[PDB]
């Protein structure tokens, strides 16, 4: 399972960049596939998603008719073509692989990204308590978020989704779905949830868990949380 | 009452109403839900929805002639109406003739049949013959117009409109071909059954190919000889009177066969019978 | 005849007029209904007579015709 | 010939076995429960039709969930369906066409399949590439493989048509433990829920009880007149029921080792594919050959409610863990969820 | 009123059926034949021919027409629990030797070869599941037959019998015999061919029996024939 | 010879062992089974109907 993408680097204001990103190692024609972009300040955004079937394309309000989204199932790759860049796109991208069925864990692995620098409502909100914290290793501690929107369907499933960013490393999904833990992350980790208010706890916290936690929704077309870095 | 050419028409019409709807219905319910698709299935299907559609059409046909030719409603329902009667009725022809296009392309090529003959085909194949069939009937649309004889009103035909080159397309297009068709395609299937080298004496594929041909000329013969003959007669002698209320009896002729059709072709097959007996048992 | 009197009055000026009593009298019933074309052995008055009978023959028709027209057809 | 000898001896401890059931038979559980409510008529509507298969379809299990079921048919492929939302998780394309059994694992990992081909093949649903992939074949039987059951996550206990029934282990991929007991074809096969004793039926017209851990088959069962094609076991697990061809569920309990009675009817004369019992235990529920699903009653031994949805044979029949719905197959190729 | 991922999974059930419904094409386009031969038979030889434990298969194209090679000779077992899932067949080959009517089984003396070849015909003809599905006869080894002949009379096989012993006068009562077994003399047919050592005979032979099969499943289907 | 006189030993020992066994009465077990079936009536949702807003099967 690897995600190798490339077409970074200094674009001028106005033009045109494709992103080609190339999966080895797992089956890419039956995983939906995400592009995310992170500032080098702000937070994680989605920007686009494109299904196995290559149908039900969704975008970004901001970037709705500027960006268009294509794969290719034999060779194995997916294109995100960027035209009329602004200032506002100068972030890493991520190219993310999600499969959709009962008891799946999309959003389990992240591409490494690319940085590309630009040289110079009506949504799902989540709400943000604190953006840092002391933590010391051995401790327990708890980090709650907050939605605008209940986020329990009808169907009993709570959409809401756990990303660790440690530094220099790419995101690494942790629980989905509010309560299950993904592969190959330890028990320590849980989750608890009402609708409203959502809570992450960790105890025995070990040094490797320092980094930036992230909280997605999934509810309907998705948004990320500030971020909660934690420091030694 | 006022004729006895009126009073066979109405008989026949009748009887053909009343059985056609029951046994299309009941073919159209278990073809669509009580089987799988195949590919001889969707030329039932079709088949069975241009005769129920026929059949649907058949009350106002029924009415317009009990009232002796009067004509209550507009000038567009006397544009259409007539236009839905004869797509229905020609796509019901063209289906029958691909039915029996289909049996002769099965025995004269089957490994071809099996590897590129598939449901897919088969409704791309009905689609155009709807196209065809609608295509065909454009002159019905835009020639039939609203004759308004002080009292009352009648809906009929009048550079004069071309009514004789209708007529010949009609005839060349919808009988002579079909006819032609059918009994090119069933002979071949005879021939080939009883001559080969494990040919099976038995005359069950003469008797049906004979049957279909037969009740297919029966009934659509007498309209298209009619009505070339009516055309080329004055309408004012008696026979022209004569030819123009017989007509409605060939009408009537014509719409047998769509009643006919569910039980000549779907009620044939032994899968179809055991099918359609199971529905009905669990009905009762 | 009928709605085509009407017609027949849709005629002496639809067209100009020549002589009124000409054909006023190719548009007359036919007991002698053996036809146009011969009636004008026994009368420019023919060739009006010729057309104005041929038009109101062509129209008592499109009547019979259309009395008796079933829908399928 | 001491042979004969021996043929004596046998004959003499079947006898001794025939003489100890009579003397232990002091009654019979249908005098025993007519004096309870009877449980009236039972009508389970259709709600859920799966349709997805294009062959007739054999086998089927259930999940622990009981929501996720396996489905086997003729197309060469395993299908995972949803049940409350009528989707398909995983279409899984087989390397012999010719299946009979299949089962979903206890844990939910892995599914197992087998048939005409001498293989029960392990399938590995969780993999990380995001494909359903082969773990191992299973290759030591020599006859058809009739049916398959998850012991454990690592453990498999199989019957087949050479006459014996092997417990396997799926890491080593060697047959740890086999059952030579049976003289005739085995076809069903069913495990108790505290995964220590196991029922096999076959073509002998008898049902022996093994043991899983140590090996050797605890007692017999020889009530009925022809070939055992169904069993499964009681929720208490000291009974198990079996139908068979010649148009009767019998049960049997393991501690008294004797036939409480038969569930047949005259008008029935058509075989029994596979039997299933409730969670309570009050229903056993039963396909038949005559394209129908008899619910009868496991006490009073009558007809609760009769399944007449089904177009052809209703090759396999489940229950869920928590007795919610029964889903029946058939060989029209649909999979039909009722409750 | 259902959830991103429920429509997600929708979307992956419809590509499933797709796919599904493209490999029912690609298993329906292919004719479907079982064989069986009682014993020692040419089957050994006929699956060598066909190509130029278990179900064995074997896939080859003859004339644009793919074949689904079916052997059942590994399963020593019961076979009326199975045979039912071979319903759907197109085709069923029977090869039955003729230089088995000497020759004996090697578990009772007194029996032949050929009188269990005919059983087990007879079986497979009469039973329920084979009523609509084809048999094609396949007779094995005529050279061998005809020296035997040469050596030994048929007399010993069929005490009914009375004739010369004549290869050709021989192979058509051999052949009136298993054709005899077949009670079902309208709904089946049986294709008998004399196997030779040429390859291309028996796999054109197929052909063209499994050609006539298909023209008439299609005109029953239809209703016609 | 040999092959039938080890069966016919094996099936005896079998048979032997399968007699050696212990048995309670069939009213005892009769009554056992009655018993969990009375206990777990109303856990079963196929033996007494749940209602439609409890079924998860309800559309
Ligand atoms: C005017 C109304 C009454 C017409 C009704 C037509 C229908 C209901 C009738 C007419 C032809 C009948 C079928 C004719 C032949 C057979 C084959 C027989 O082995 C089973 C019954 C079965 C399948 C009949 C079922 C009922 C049937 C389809
Ligand atoms: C679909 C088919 C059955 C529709 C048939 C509609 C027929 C039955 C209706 C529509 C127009 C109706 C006519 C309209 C006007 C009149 C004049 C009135 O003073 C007497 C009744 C009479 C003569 C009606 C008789 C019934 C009638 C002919
Ligand atoms: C209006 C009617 C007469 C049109 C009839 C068209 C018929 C005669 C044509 C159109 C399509 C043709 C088929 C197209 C392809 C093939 C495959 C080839 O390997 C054999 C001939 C065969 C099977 C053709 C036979 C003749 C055919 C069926
Ligand atoms: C009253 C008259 C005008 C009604 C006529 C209805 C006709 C135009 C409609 C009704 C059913 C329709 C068909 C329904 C299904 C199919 C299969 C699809 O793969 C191709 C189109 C096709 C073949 C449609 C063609 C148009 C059709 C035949
Ligand atoms: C495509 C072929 C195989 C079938 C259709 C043939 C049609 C298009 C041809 C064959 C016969 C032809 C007709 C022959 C005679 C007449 C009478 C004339 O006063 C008007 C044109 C008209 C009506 C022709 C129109 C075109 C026609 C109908
Ligand atoms: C008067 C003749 C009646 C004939 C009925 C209509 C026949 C139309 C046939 C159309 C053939 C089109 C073939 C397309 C095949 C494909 O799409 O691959
Ligand atoms: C204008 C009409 C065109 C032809 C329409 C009918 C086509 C019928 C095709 C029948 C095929 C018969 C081929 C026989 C070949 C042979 O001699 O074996």
């Amino acid at each position: 399972v690897q995600l190798v993408e490339s077409g970074g680097g200094l674009v001028q204001p106005g033009g045109s960049r494709k992103l080609s990103c190339s999966a080895s190692g797992f089956a890419f024609s039956s995983f939906g596939m995400h592009w995310v972009r992170q500032a080098p300040e702000k937070g994680l955004e989605w920007v686009a998603y494109i299904s196995s079937g290559s149908g039900t394309i969704y975008y970004a309000d901001t970037v709705k008719g500027r960006f268009t989204i294509s794969r290719d199932d034999p060779k194995n790759t997916l294109f995100l073509q960027m035209t009329s860049l602004r200032s506002e796109d100068t972030a890493m991208y991520y190219c993310v692989r999600s499969i959709y069925y009962y008891g799946s864990s999309p959003f389990d692995f992240w591409g490494q990204g690319t940085t590309l620098t630009v040289s110079a409502s009506a949504d799902i909100v989540m709400t943000q308590a604190t953006s840092s914290v002391p933590v010391t290793p051995g401790e327990s501690v708890s980090i709650s978020c907050r939605s605008s929107k209940s986020l329990l369907h009808s169907n009993g499933n709570t959409y809401l989704y756990w990303f660790l960013q440690r530094p220099g490393q790419s995101p690494q999904l942790l629980i989905y779905r509010m309560s299950n833990l993904a592969s190959g992350v330890p028990d320590r980790f849980s989750g608890s949830g009402s609708g409203t208010a959502f809570t992450l706890t960790i105890s025995r916290l070990e040094a490797e868990d320092v980094g930036v936690y992230y909280c997605m929704q999934h509810l309907e077309y998705l948004t990320f949380g500030a971020g909660t870095k934690l420091e030694l | 009452w006022n004729e006895p050419p009126v009073i066979l028409s109405m008989v026949i019409l009748s009887l053909t109403f009343l059985l056609g709807l029951p046994g299309n219905g009941l073919v159209l319910w278990v073809a669509g839900l009580k089987m799988q698709r195949t590919v001889n299935t969707i030329w039932f299907l079709h088949l069975t929805l241009a005769d129920l559609l026929c059949c649907l059409s058949l009350p106002f046909s029924l009415a317009h002639l009990a009232l002796q030719g009067q004509w209550p409603y507009g000038r567009f329902l006397c544009k259409l109406i007539p236009s839905i009667i004869v797509l229905n009725m020609f796509a019901s022809v063209f289906l029958l003739t691909a039915i029996s296009l289909d049996r002769c392309l099965v025995v004269f090529k089957p490994i071809w049949c099996q590897n590129h003959r598939n449901v897919g085909m088969a409704c791309s194949i009905c689609g155009c013959i709807w196209v065809v069939a609608f295509v065909m009937c454009i002159p019905v649309f835009v020639y039939r117009e609203i004759f308004t004889t002080d009292n009352h009103n009648r809906c009929g035909y009048k550079v004069p409109t071309p009514l004789v080159a209708i007529t010949i397309t009609r005839l060349v297009v919808g009988f002579l071909l079909p006819s032609v068709i059918m009994i090119a395609c069933y002979s071949f299937i005879v021939f080939r059954m009883q001559r080969g080298r494990f040919a099976k004496s038995q005359s069950k594929t003469f008797r049906v190919a004979v049957v279909v041909v037969a009740v297919f000329l029966v009934c659509w013969t007498p309209y298209h000889i009619f009505g070339v003959l009516s055309l080329l007669t004055d309408p004012e002698t008696p026979l022209g009177k004569t030819l123009m209320s017989w007509d409605h009896v060939c009408i009537a002729l014509a719409s047998a066969n769509s009643c006919f059709n569910p039980f000549l072709y779907a009620l044939l097959g032994k899968d179809f019978r055991k099918k359609a007996r199971q529905s009905i048992q669990g009905i009762l | 005849s009928v709605q085509l009197t009407e017609k027949r009055m849709d005629k002496v000026g639809k067209y100009p007029k020549e002589l009124r009593k000409c054909c006023e009298d190719g548009m007359r019933e036919n007991p002698m209904r053996f036809s146009c074309q011969r009636r004008t052995r026994f009368i420019a008055c023919k060739k009006v007579f010729l057309d104005c009978c041929n038009y109101i023959t062509e129209l008592r028709r499109q009547h019979a015709r259309a009395s008796h027209l079933g829908l399928a057809r | 010939s001491e042979l004969d000898q021996l043929r004596q001896e046998a004959e003499q401890l079947k006898n001794q076995i025939r003489d100890a059931r009579k003397a232990c038979a002091d009654a019979t559980l249908s005098q025993i429960t007519n004096n309870i409510d009877p449980v009236g008529r039972i009508q389970m509507r259709t709600r859920r039709t799966l349709r997805g298969h294009l062959a007739k379809i054999y086998a089927m299990h259930w999940g622990t969930d009981s929501r996720l079921l396996v489905s086997a048919s003729q197309d060469g492929k395993l299908i995972i369906w949803d049940s409350y939302t009528t989707n398909k998780v995983h279409a899984i394309p087989l390397r012999s066409s010719w299946v009979m059994t299949c089962a979903y694992a206890p844990s939910g990992n892995y599914v197992a399949c087998g048939g005409l081909d001498n293989i029960c093949s392990i399938y590995n649903l969780k993999t990380r590439e995001g494909n359903v992939r082969v773990s191992r074949e299973l290759a030591g039987h020599t006859g058809y493989l009739s049916c398959c059951r998850f012991l454990d996550d690592n453990q498999i206990v199989t019957s087949s048509g050479d006459t014996t029934c092997a417990l396997w282990d799926i890491e080593t991929g060697q047959q740890t433990t086999t059952f030579t007991g049976h003289t005739g074809d085995v076809m069903s096969l069913s495990l108790a829920p505290d995964t220590r004793l196991f029922v096999s039926g076959a073509c002998d017209a008898s049902a022996k009880l093994w043991d899983v851990r140590e090996g050797m088959c605890r007692q017999t069962f020889t009530g009925h007149e022809s070939d055992i094609n169904a069993i499964c076991f009681f929720p208490n697990g000291n009974a198990f029921a079996t139908g068979s061809d010649d148009a009767t569920c019998r049960l049997f309990d393991l501690r008294a080792d004797q036939e409480l009675m038969t569930y047949s009817h005259d008008n029935i004369i058509c075989g029994i594919t596979s039997v299933s019992f409730s969670k309570s235990g009050r229903l056993l529920l039963a396909g038949y050959d005559d394209f129908n699903c008899n619910v009868w009653d496991a006490l009073k031994a009558d007809r609760a409610g009769v399944l007449a949805g089904h177009d052809n044979r209703v090759s396999c029949l489940g229950v869920t863990d928590d007795g919610m719905a029964v889903a029946t197959g058939s060989w029209d190729s649909f999979l039909k969820i009722w409750n | 009123t259902l959830s991103a991922e429920d429509k997600a999974a929708v979307e992956r059930s419809k590509m499933i059926d797709r796919n599904l419904r493209e490999d029912g094409e690609k298993a329906a386009r292919e004719v479907k034949l079982l064989l069986l031969g009682a014993g020692e038979s040419g089957k050994s030889t006929i699956v060598k021919q066909m190509k130029i434990t278990g179900i064995v298969e074997t896939h080859f194209t003859f004339k644009d027409l793919h074949f689904k090679m079916f052997d059942v000779g590994a399963q020593r077992s019961e076979r009326k629990k199975w045979i039912h899932c071979f319903e759907g067949v197109t085709a069923i080959i029977f090869c039955v030797a003729l230089s088995d009517y000497d020759l004996v089984l090697a578990e009772d003396e007194e029996m032949n070869r050929m009188h269990e070849s005919m059983k087990l015909f007879d079986s497979i003809c009469n039973n329920k599941w084979f009523t609509d599905t084809s048999i094609i006869l396949f007779l094995n080894k005529k050279d061998l037959f005809e020296e035997k002949i040469k050596k030994s009379p048929l007399t010993i096989c069929y005490p009914e019998y009375a004739g010369s012993n004549t290869y050709e006068e021989a192979a058509a009562y051999i052949q009136c015999q298993f054709e005899d077994l077949n009670k079902r003399k309208d709904t089946k047919e049986i294709y008998t061919h004399f196997t030779c050592s040429t390859d291309t005979k028996n796999v054109q032979f197929v052909f063209d029996a499994v050609t006539d099969v298909i023209i008439k499943n299609n005109l029953k289907d239809c209703g016609l024939f | 010879n040999t092959a039938s006189i080890a069966q016919a030993r094996k099936l005896v020992e079998q048979l032997k062992m399968e007699a050696n066994i212990d048995r309670i009465k069939v009213s005892k077990a009769a009554a056992d089974l009655m018993a969990y079936c009375e206990a777990h009536a109303k856990e079963d949702p196929l033996l007494t109907p749940v209602p439609a807003s409890e079924n998860p099967f309800r559309e």
